[PDB]
This record gives C-alpha cells, structure tokens and sequence, in this order.
C-alpha cells in the first residue's frame, strides 16, 4: 500500500544524466560553508568510548606519534639530493680556478659535503660569505700575487 | 492563508533551479519536508512524492530525511491511534544493515523518533530492529545529544 | 627570576656565542691551516679579537641549572651532585639506584 | 555484553597497490629497560605476537649493562665519604627473519604502541634488493 | 650518620607510609621508582630535559591539589604521551576534582607540547604502613 519507492512523484527535476557538473569548491570556502561543515561534524560528535578512541583522534590532530616511529617524520630539508650536499664545487666558480685561495676553499667545501647538521641554504652561505671576504681584501692578496675575482 | 497557493509556490523556486540549470542537493529536499511537517494531514502525499524524487534524482536518503516522514506519519498529538500507519516498519526494512553518516543537522534525531514511535505501538520487534541498526558500523555517533541520548 | 646573577650572566653569555658561533667559525678557519698568506691570517687574528668577549664559547661555565653551582655538576643531567643526590635518594629519578658490589 | 552486542563492526580499509613491497631479510629489535621482568613480559607479549601473525622469531639476551659513578656524601668538606649509584641497562634482542615491508610495519607499530613505560627499542631493519640496472651491465 | 631520605624513629606514634619507610638503599629492592622514562637508560638523551620536566609536574600537582595529596605521584612516560598518577583523599567534592583535572591537563598540554593526561585514585585517608 505505502510503498515507499513505489507510486507517482513530483516530476517537477529530471533524472540527473550529468550529475556534479560544478565543481564543489567554485569558490574558496565562504564562511558559510565553512560554518555547515563544522556544524555537520557536531550531529556526529559522541565522546571518546576508549583509550583507542582517544589515541585516533590524537593522531589525527597530530598530538601523538604516528606508528611505527620514524625519527626523521616531517623532516625534510628543502626536498634535497645527496649530490646536493656532497657536490658543492660549482659554488666556486666565482673563486680562482687555481692557486692559495682554490686550495682552502676545496678544504671548505670538502667540509661542508661532511655535514650533517646544515642545510644547502645554510652551506651555501658559508662559500657566499668567503666570496666576499676576499673581495674585500683584494689588495692584500694583490701584494702576495694572488688575483681574485 | 492558502496551502494550495503555499506549496505552488514552493514549487516554483524549484522550477527556477533548472531554468537556472542549479542542481538541488540534500538540505534542499530536507528543507522542504521539515516545512512539511506543520501540514501533518495533506502533507503525506507531498511527503512521499519528494522521496521518490530523492533517488530518481541521485540523492540519497540520509537519517534526517526519514526523520521528517516519521513525524509526518506518526503525530505525537495523535488522536487517531486505533489504525496506526505501517511506513515505520517499510523504512527499517529499507535501512536495515546501512550505514549511515553525518550529513545533515537532524540526523541525530531520527533514533530518538523512531524509538518513540516503537513505545507507541507497544511493538518490541521493531525495537530491536532500530536498536540493531544503531549498532551496525558506528551509527552510535548519531544516538543523540544529552536531551535526546537518555529518551532513546 | 633565575637563580641568582651569576646564572643570569652566564644565560647571555650562552646566547651570545649561539649568535656569534657562525661568525667565529668562518674567521677563524682562516686562521687555522697554512695555505693563505701569513698577511691574511694576520687580520683575521684581529678580527676574532674585536668581537665582543662574551662571544667566546669558553667563558662559558655549566651551572646546576636549579641550584646555580658552578662545580659539582654532573653533566648527563645538569645537577649538582648535592641536588642530584636528594632526586636520586628518593626515587625520583628513572632507574637510578644506589650501588652495592 | 550479554545480549546487545555490535552487528558489522567496521574494519579499516586495506587497499594493495601497485608498487612492490620491501622484502627484509633480518629485523633486529632490541629493547632496553631497567627491569628483567617488564621484558619477560614484553618478550612474551612479542613472541606470541609473531607467532600468532605467521612471522619467524627468535630470542636472545644481550649482556647487562651496569654504569656506576661515584658522588661526595657531604654537603662541605669531608673528602674520603663518598656515595656510589648505578643504572642497570637489561636487553631482549628479538630476531625477526623473512618479513616484508608491510608484515614489519604493522607487527612494529603494534609492538611499539604497546612498549612499557621505561623500555626504549632499537629497531635494525636489513633490507635486500637487487643490483641497480647500471650496474648489472659494465659500460664503458 | 646518615640523615638522606630517612623518617627517623620517633616514639611509636608517627604514621610512615610504605614509600616513606624505606630508606635509599632499599630502592630497586622493596620499592620501585615514581618516575619510569627511556632517558637513564644506555646510550639514550634527554636525561636532563626528563628530570627537570618531572621536578616541575610534582610542585604543580602540589599546588593545584593542595592538601588533597595522600602519596607522591607516579609519572610514567610512553612514547609523547605522559602520565600522572596520583592518590588523592577524598577531601574536595567531586566536580571540583572534575574542573581540576580538566584544568591541570589542558596546562600541562600546551606547556610541555605532549598529551598529558590525569589518573586520580581516590583513597578515604592516608594509607599507613607502620608506626614509627
Ligand atoms: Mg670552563
């Protein structure tokens, strides 16, 4: 009799043939969805049931450790290479191809490649500021026959 | 004043969301039946079409649309208990072994109504079955608030 | 408030070698080899001298970090033997037992 | 539960991709703490836990550890009284072997999640792939 | 004589608890240790980051339950996560250790940078070992 999937309807909408034609962020989240969308997370909202329950939702908030542990979770560094920090001659170019100042820095760089607690950045800036030192010593260096730059 | 003239127009905002080719979504056929259920009497027949069209359409039926027909078709001020409808015992049908998910702002309440519903018609039956469906999957989390929790 | 001022001078001195350690680090690698010319290694021996003295990573001293002692200390936990041995005693600290051999 | 009990529980999603699996050879666990008998515990926790997930173990115990110190009883002077500590390290080696990368994740994670108050571990993974293409065939 | 961590005899009417009976060379033989981390044991850090965070969770809990403290509490850390556990007489009414535990743990939290939580076990009075 009441048959709940059987007898006339409204007919006024057509079967949807294209369905989700717009894209469901048209635009940026207006607050007034935004404000649904934490309202809807409310209807289902219950408090914890267990220690397991508790510990999901932590996770999820990042508050506890993801399992199995990795020492090195969200560290990584500017998404570098191994030739990056070992590689660090090209840096040089700036520098003598030959003589004093190419021999120390060779060492410098040599160092740096070694180094596990900076970053390229932070490499890179330890040749940056020698550049410049003996940019400024330019006529000190002139004395002693050395031309750099 | 009028329903007739009310519920055409109802319908014609619906009528401009295809000229306007904007497509409903749930909170649009939800609206519409929690409007409804002022209108106990004449709204049944409306009340059925609009859930007919839910599916034809791709929309799924959440917990809070079914929350709306109950109260439409089982008045707590109901004089009329000698022949009690029988849409209770459909719907469960139709739910049975569903999970079910937030997606709307009443469906918390649909539990709570349907126990309510059950008490009425002295049927334990069907209580098991509303129980049984809150225990498939997590549809706990839509028991109810504080006030609706301890009425389930 | 810190402990006392002794522990307050030696706070800044910790942050300003902090500040100062890349610095001191690059001057004085141009100190330390013998391949750049004598002239240059000269220099850079004034220059590490004209930084301010609190930037020298030897000024600093390890205090109790609650009791601001300057010797005593023991260094995996940054207490003096004196503190160390009421936490130590009453079981407060995580698998430290007195020795008996 | 004695009559209401949950219907169709919901499990977590488990979806096989296409990438190929880790396959490690040896996975050493070595677990440190102060007491023998929380490892007892925790080594029959882990043993039972392998066995009962098809995994391969094996189990040894590493050599204590004890360090020793010497401190100065008083407070003032009085040089030649002295109090002595130590702290005793203990060790359950648990050798897994013939593990792939998603076998040694979820028995790793369900043994570290359940890893006792003052127990430390040292996971040793040992990995085994093939030769890089470039070096399988000499170019010149 | 030696006068660290021992409650000296008096005439027979001091309540000592079973902790506070035994002296320091008992510890790891008749009583184990109120704090349990990873930091003291071989070839691991943070020693002294542990001890100073333990010196500062007992004065706080001291202070926030003041007179509601029947033993020292035991701090137990796993993983990130850190734990109180604590006897606590049954002084204050019940919500009130409600607001407290709320109160201690959301502090605790935004101090330390870690999940903390609370463990409460009341007792109807101090628990008495011997009279000493
Ligand atoms: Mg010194």
């Amino acid at each position: 009799r009441k048959y709940l999937f059987k007898g006339k309807r409204l007919s006024i909408f057509a079967d949807k043939a294209f369905a989700d034609e717009p894209p469901e962020p048209e635009a940026s989240p207006s607050l007034w969805e935004i404000e649904f969308a934490k309202q809807l997370a409310s209807v289902a909202d219950q408090p914890f049931e267990n220690g397991f329950e508790e510990m999901i939702q932590w996770t999820k908030e990042g508050k506890l450790w993801e399992f199995p542990v990795n020492n090195e979770a969200g560290l990584d560094d500017d998404g570098s290479e191994f030739h990056e920090h070992i590689f660090l001659d090209k840096y040089l170019e700036d520098f003598p191809k030959q003589g004093p100042i190419r021999l120390f820095m060779e060492l410098v760089t040599c160092g740096l490649s070694k180094n596990p607690y900076l970053s390229v950045k932070q490499k890179v800036e330890h040749i940056e500021w020698f550049r410049n030192y003996f940019n400024e010593k330019r006529d000190i260096l002139k004395e002693n026959n050395i031309a750099f730059t | 004043e009028k329903f007739e003239e009310k519920w055409n127009d109802i319908l014609d905002l619906l009528k401009h969301m295809v000229a306007q080719k904007v497509k409903p979504n749930l909170q649009t056929f939800n609206t519409i039946l929690k409007g409804l259920r002022k209108c106990y009497s004449l709204g049944r027949i409306p009340a059925l079409q609009i859930l007919r069209e839910m599916k034809h359409i791709g929309i799924e039926p959440s917990l809070a649309t079914y929350h709306h027909i109950i109260h439409l078709f089982y008045p707590r001020d109901l004089s009329a208990i000698k022949m009690p409808s029988l849409i209770i015992y459909d719907i469960m049908n139709e739910l049975e072994g569903r999970t079910f998910s937030p997606q709307d702002l009443d469906d918390g309440r649909f539990f709570q109504l349907a126990m309510s519903v059950c008490s009425s018609l002295r049927d334990l039956e069907l209580a098991y079955q509303v129980h049984r469906l809150l225990n498939t999957g997590d549809n706990r989390k839509l028991v109810g608030h504080d006030p609706l929790r301890k009425v389930y | 408030y810190y402990v006392d001022w002794r522990m307050l001078r030696d706070l800044k001195r910790r942050k300003m070698a902090y500040e100062y350690a890349d610095e001191r680090l690059r001057i004085n690698s141009l100190r330390k080899n013998t391949i750049l010319p004598k002239d240059l290694q000269e220099m850079a021996g004034d220059e590490i001298a004209a930084l301010p003295r609190d930037s020298c990573p030897v000024r600093i001293r390890n205090r109790c970090v609650m009791t601001s002692r300057p010797r005593g200390v023991k260094r995996r936990w940054r207490l003096s033997r004196i503190v160390f041995r009421h936490l130590a005693d009453h079981g407060l600290l995580s698998g430290v037992q007195r020795a008996i051999w | 539960l004695h009559v209401d009990v949950p219907k169709d529980v919901t499990r977590p999603t488990i979806t096989t991709s296409d990438e190929p699996d880790t396959l490690y050879k040896r996975l050493s666990i070595l677990v440190k703490a102060h007491d023998r008998a929380v490892l007892d515990s925790y080594e029959y926790f882990a043993v039972l836990a392998a066995k009962e997930l098809g995994i391969s173990i094996k189990v040894h115990e590493p050599p204590r550890k004890i360090e020793r110190f010497t401190l100065l009883k008083s407070v003032h002077i009085f040089k030649k009284h002295r109090v002595q500590y130590e702290m005793r390290t203990l060790y359950r080696c648990l050798e897994l072997k013939h593990l792939t990368g998603s076998t040694a994740s979820v028995y790793l994670e369900y043994i570290q999640r359940n890893l006792p108050e003052g127990v430390a571990m040292e996971v040793t993974k040992t990995q085994i792939q093939q030769l890089p293409e470039h070096i399988k065939e000499p170019m010149w | 004589k030696n006068r660290a961590a021992r409650v000296r005899v008096a005439k027979g009417n001091k309540p000592v608890s079973y902790e506070e009976a035994h002296a320091p060379h008992y510890i790891a033989h008749r009583k184990g240790w109120l704090s349990l981390h990873t930091g003291n044991l071989d070839g691991e850090d943070h020693a002294a980051e542990r001890t100073l965070e333990d010196v500062f969770l007992r004065k706080f809990m001291m202070g926030t339950f003041p007179g509601c403290l029947a033993d020292q509490i035991v701090l137990k850390r796993r993983a990130n996560q850190v734990d109180i556990c604590a006897l606590v007489l049954r002084q204050l009414p019940a919500h009130k250790f409600y607001f407290l535990v709320g109160y201690s743990e959301t502090l605790l939290s935004h101090f330390y940078k870690c999940p903390v939580r609370l463990h409460l076990q009341t007792v109807p009075s101090k628990v008495v070992y011997k009279y000493i």
